[PDB]
RNA sequence: UGCAUGGCCGUUGGUGGUGCGUGGGUUGACCUGUCCGUUGAUUCAGCUAACGAGCGAGAUUAUCGCCAAUUAUUUACUUUGCCGAAGUCCUUCGGUUAAAGUUCUAAUUGGGACUCCCUGCGUAGCAGGUGGAAGAGGGUAGCAAUAACAGGUCCGUGA
């Protein structure tokens, strides 16, 4: 069902490029273009939501992509520098920057376990350092990447399935195990490949220029679904808990119910010869109460059904 | 022992000492600049010229005269003095070479048209994307007028003349009155040849 | 951020704007972002035109009072000199300098003036804050040139005057003339 | 907890250093009451009377003349306690909002420098004096 | 607000220095320290100068200043204080010069000086010595409690 | 054993950034521990016109001299090897400490 | 002898200008190309017997301003620790191949600003505003077309 307008909070003065929760509740951080990251921290007391807690002044360009620990102590983040910064949480200080990667840095995460590190960007490679901070794997693509995600969970043993975006058109997808073998590789979007995230239980993921929000199959590949966004969106994300998938458009937000198989709602809030805020990224709470979106002109807005 | 100041100006003035005075000896051996290595025991020196042959008959006597002159001037020590000389690939495009031979011609009367028009289809053959020649003084008349002839094209203004455009100036004496000659020649560049990079005014779009 | 207050010693609680008159003030720049603790300032000010509004009053005096040819700089003096006014307006009358201050800012500077027959024209409120200034500080030094007396006695009787409205005043004789002038001239 | 940053106006450069302490604001070697002028004492002050008790504060400078010697001093203190609160965020940005709503030279300073002198002139826009006739 | 120290007492650099210098020269004509020289007393302070000096106790007000500039500085030259104590040159119809002091008012003092011992000579100028920093800090709580 | 400075000098930086790998490049090899100077406008500021006549006008010729500072501890037999870039217009002082 | 000349420089004028290939108009000098808004600008926009290549303008070079990477304990400093002198319970000085560095200092490689953003006005663009170290060529210089002046210099020259 539809949900109501919760909070505005704004304390970031150019635009959002990411943004990522920490685990339970309380701690969001909003990558920003303006190169500062913040991190902040909820209330829900009626007027102000979140209040700001941190800034993450290191970077000197903007910060891409934004990846937390499972404790919310040691966050990581990336940037057009052509470096990552490792920051305590506590006491903000980097703790120790990353050497290696060449052009600007699009895409961070974690895995689950806290494990390999998996930087990315325009140089063509996705980079799986240590956490000790050291190249293990370089792994190998036609065009830029946008994009990556991680599969939940996996209890260690299984492989952890890395999902990526491209700039050309081609969606590839890989395990790690070891030696990391591609599981497929698909020309997944018909130009522009944008943003890349998991469902849940990992069966399948998500990708989606061409006003096309496609699920595909985690082993091996092939589509199950393709539905049709009205206008181009920027960035992908299922619910963790229900059954919904959504996708962040100009005109709004497109609220796909999956089994259903239809747009049940599309929420863009009101504000001639103008563009007007786009929406960039999106975060569920890791419950599936509420859906923070990030903006363009540099602000953040709750909704929760 | 010297400043640090000193040793790059006693270079610098060693240098247009040198070169102006191998305008003088190599004009039949067609001169094209030079460079100096200094070491504090050490000078090596290339020289650079179109008639390297002319050096070398009879039994390379003709450096021997340099090499002394060279000596002698700032009394340096031998061994501790080491010239070569290196050939000039393209004499087309080497504006002192080019020069040389329009010096050449306007001394034995050639009409100056016939002149410009020998080099500067010479110049362009060769491998060169524009040249303009100019003959300023006393032919014909008692009053002075100036012939330019030019062909290309030729970038007169910027940084980007002092990278491209090789250039020399000059005079012949005569019965009647003083000419000046005066040959610009711009360059091509070559990916890694021997200038490397482009133009600032172009740009290259990939195709698809 | 709350008493705040000029040389500290007078307040700008004081001073009734919306008391003063309508019109004139808002060029007047005493409202809130103006007031100072120094009328001392970094100034960035002539960048674009009426950016001389959002400066400080007494700043725009302590530089009017900067002539000629060897006070030109050494603003770091004037304000001094507009200090030593201000005790001697605070001290004799009882009034507080400030309110007594932009009463002279008000009726020095004449409604009208012979543009160039000659034909009188209207003035705007920016025109006629920047001609009372002038003509307070020219009187002055003109007074002060040679008479056996401190610059900063001789601002602190124009200054009175100039509230009062007599002609006793460099300025506000001198507008009479002006203003009379464009009356002729028409 | 400390914090080291800069102030700089024209050629000034004066550098802050905050501690841990009880409320000690030092130039050079000396408490920053004397500076000797009544001007410029209530000029570097307008930082702290706006905002420090837990702080201790040392300043110390080179660079410029009198007066903008002074004015890197203000932008070194007021951004070393904003820069203190930043490290060590909710209150940081509003103790910051009422410098910036005062003047904005206490934390950014200003470019401009001096224009080189010209030739033909005795400064730099100036030139000598025409004769004709 | 106002700048405050730790260190309850008060010491060289802390009070100010109109004041401090004349306190430190009030001390020397109580005691019989420096002296006044006899030779002097009509001299200019500097070629520069158009006239004498008005006070005509003046040479210890100038060797109090001496101690407080040894003080400030560490190491204090001759040719370093006679450098500072020059001023412009007011008179002639040309553009105006700085010029030096004289040395020989200067080198009078600093050899009175080390006659009492408050300043030892070293490497580089002088420096002032134990028995010298003491006799500020003296002053400085004679005037602190004023 | 008397760690040694080099002292780089040039007229012109291209020349001098290839001695500056070369000389970093050996000690790579030799494997001898290696531990910017600033730079001088030597400013002459001459009437460009040759007689009295006309306008003023005055041309401003700076050299330029870049100055680097390379040192290692090294043991004469290794630092001989190291120090024979020969380029043009470019100078290098050794000095023992 | 600069009214015999070379080079170099000032100036007309550092303004926005200058003129080729093929085509067309004219008996011809010659014209067209090179013409209702915008820009510092023959700057763009679009008209259109012209279409297409130039040169100057712009780009580029140099520096000033803001950034953080890369180095520096005997050529810059800072912090902390030691040993001094005073204070005399913790404050300030001076020294230190002694441990960690880089905010000041020094200088190389890159990042940064584009009318991108919003609102008015008229596609080219313009005015204001937010943010920003910096906003409208970011500031200041350097370089600077063709065509000439019987302007200057044979007292700069082994012109």
């Amino acid at each position: 069902a539809h949900f109501a307008p919760r909070a505005t909070f704004v304390g970031h003065n150019a635009a959002i490029e990411s943004i990522e929760i920490d685990n339970e509740h309380n701690y969001l951080v909003s990558a920003s273009r303006d190169k500062s990251a913040l991190v902040w921290k909820l209330n829900r007391t009626q007027e102000q939501w979140a209040t700001p807690f941190t800034r993450l002044i290191g970077h000197n360009h903007f910060v891409s992509d934004v990846s937390l620990s499972r404790d919310a102590s040691h966050l990581l983040t990336s940037s057009w520098d052509s470096t990552l910064r490792l920051w305590d949480l506590s006491t903000r200080t980097t703790k120790k920057l990353f050497l290696g990667h060449k052009k600007d840095v699009l895409g961070v995460t974690f895995s689950p376990c806290n494990r390999r590190i998996i930087s990315v960007g325009r140089d063509n490679q996705v980079k799986i350092w240590n956490i000790l901070g050291e190249n293990k794997a370089e792994l190998q693509c036609s065009s830029w990447v946008t994009s990556v995600a991680c599969a939940p969970m996996a209890d260690e043993t299984s492989p952890l399935v890395i999902a990526v975006g491209c700039w050309d058109g081609k969606v590839y997808i890989w395990s790690i195990e070891k030696e990391a073998k591609l599981i497929k590789e698909f020309k997944a979007h018909d130009g522009r490949c944008t943003s890349v995230d998991f469902t849940p239980d990992g069966k399948w993921v998500i990708t989606g220029s061409d006003r096309k929000v496609v699920m595909w199959l985690t082993e091996n590949g092939a589509k199950t679904i393709s539905f049709t966004a009205p206008s181009p969106v920027h960035a992908v994300a299922a619910c963790p808990t229900q059954a919904w998938i959504c996708a962040a458009t100009y005109e709004g937000i497109a609220v796909w119910d999956i089994g259903a198989k239809q747009q049940i709602d599309l929420v863009q809030p009101n504000f001639n010869a103008g563009r007007t805020p786009d929406c960039t990224c999106l975060a569920w709470a890791a419950d599936g109460s509420v859906l923070y979106s990030g903006y363009n002109d540099g602000s953040i807005r709750a909704w929760e059904v | 022992r010297c400043t640090k100041v000193r040793r790059i100006i006693e270079t610098g003035l060693f240098y247009a000492e040198l070169n102006e005075l191998l305008t003088r000896e190599l004009t039949k051996e067609g001169y094209g600049g030079c460079e100096v290595r200094q070491t504090p025991t050490r000078t090596e020196i290339i020289i650079k010229a179109a008639n390297t042959k002319e050096f070398v008959d009879n039994h390379g006597r003709r450096l021997q005269e340099v090499r002394m002159m060279i000596q002698k001037r700032w009394r340096l020590k031998e061994d501790s003095l080491e010239i070569f000389i290196d050939r000039i690939q393209r004499k087309g495009l080497s504006a002192l070479n080019q020069l040389e031979s329009l010096r050449y011609k306007l001394i034995a009367r050639i009409p100056a048209r016939r002149a410009a028009y020998s080099i500067i289809r010479f110049v362009m053959d060769a491998g060169a994307r524009g040249c303009e020649v100019a003959i300023s003084g006393k032919l014909r008349g008692a009053r002075a007028s100036t012939s330019k002839y030019k062909e290309g094209y030729m970038v007169k203004s910027g940084d980007v003349t002092k990278q491209f455009v090789t250039q020399a100036v000059g005079h012949i004496p005569m019965k009647q009155a003083t000419i000046g000659i005066r040959v610009l020649i711009m360059l091509a560049q070559d990916p890694s040849g021997i200038p490397k990079e482009s133009q600032p005014d172009v740009i290259k779009v990939h195709e698809a | 951020m709350e008493g705040v207050k000029l040389f500290g010693k007078y307040d700008y609680s004081d001073v009734d704007f919306s008391q003063l008159d309508p019109a004139l003030v808002d060029y007047i720049s005493v409202h809130e972002k103006q007031h100072v603790m120094v009328p001392h300032t970094a100034g960035r000010y002539v960048h674009k035109r009426f950016q001389k509004v959002s400066c400080p009053l007494v700043e725009r005096l302590c530089n009017h009072l900067m002539s000629r040819g060897r006070n030109t700089g050494k603003k770091l003096l004037a304000i001094r000199i507009v200090e030593h006014a201000f005790d001697i307006i605070a001290l004799s009358t009882g009034q507080n300098p400030i309110v007594t201050f932009v009463k002279g800012v008000q009726y020095c500077g004449a409604r009208e003036d012979s543009t160039r027959r000659r034909q009188a024209c209207d003035v705007s409120p920016l025109r006629r804050i920047d001609q009372a200034l002038s003509l307070i500080t020219e009187g002055v030094r003109k007074a002060a040139f040679r008479s056996s007396r401190n610059i900063a006695e001789c601002l602190a009787d124009e200054l009175i005057a100039a509230s009062n409205n007599d002609q006793t005043s460099y300025a506000c004789r001198k507008k009479d003339e002006l203003e009379r002038i464009a009356k002729s001239n028409r | 907890k400390s914090v080291q940053v800069f102030g700089r106006k024209k050629t000034a450069t004066a550098v802050a250093y905050c501690c841990e302490g009880s409320g000690l604001i030092k130039l050079n070697g000396t408490p920053i009451n004397m500076v000797s002028s009544e001007t410029l004492r209530a000029k570097i002050l307008e930082p702290l009377q706006l905002i420090w008790g837990n702080l201790d504060i040392r300043v110390r400078v080179h660079g410029g003349g009198h007066v903008a010697q002074v004015y890197a001093i203000r932008q070194a203190v007021a951004k070393a306690i904003v820069a203190y609160y930043q490290k060590y965020e909710a209150t940081k940005t509003e103790i910051k909002n009422t410098l910036l709503g005062y003047d904005r030279t206490l934390l950014v300073a200003d470019p401009r420098r001096m224009e080189p002198k010209k030739f033909g002139g005795q400064g730099a826009r100036v030139r000598r004096q025409m004769s004709y006739r | 607000i106002g700048g405050k120290t730790g260190h309850k007492g008060f010491q060289a650099r802390e009070i100010s220095a109109d004041v401090f210098v004349n306190a430190l020269a009030k001390h020397f004509q109580e005691n019989r320290i420096v002296k006044p020289p006899e030779w002097a007393d009509l001299v200019k302070t500097a070629a520069l100068k158009q006239m004498a000096p008005s006070n005509q106790n003046w040479f210890y007000t100038r060797a109090a200043a001496v101690i407080r500039q040894i003080y400030m500085h560490h190491d204090a030259s001759l040719s370093g204080l006679s450098f500072h104590y020059g001023a412009n040159l007011k008179a002639v119809t040309m553009p105006k010069h700085h010029h030096n002091a004289s040395r020989k008012v200067i080198r009078s003092i600093l050899q009175q000086l080390e006659k009492s011992d408050l300043v030892k000579v070293g490497e580089k100028g002088r420096q002032l010595t134990p028995k010298g920093q003491r006799l500020l800090d003296q002053v400085a709580t004679s005037c602190g409690k004023k | 054993v008397q760690k040694i400075r080099l002292t780089i000098t040039s007229s012109k930086l291209p020349n001098l950034q290839r001695v500056v790998g070369n000389l970093m490049g050996k000690l790579k090899k030799g494997n001898l521990e290696v531990r910017p100077m600033p730079r001088r406008r030597l400013r002459i500021t001459t009437r460009r016109a040759p007689c009295g006549n006309g306008t003023e006008t005055y041309d401003h010729f700076e050299l330029r001299i870049y100055k680097r500072v390379i040192d290692f501890q090294g043991t004469a037999e290794a630092v001989k090897q190291v120090t024979q870039a020969l380029e043009p217009d470019v100078h290098v002082e050794v000095s023992v400490i």
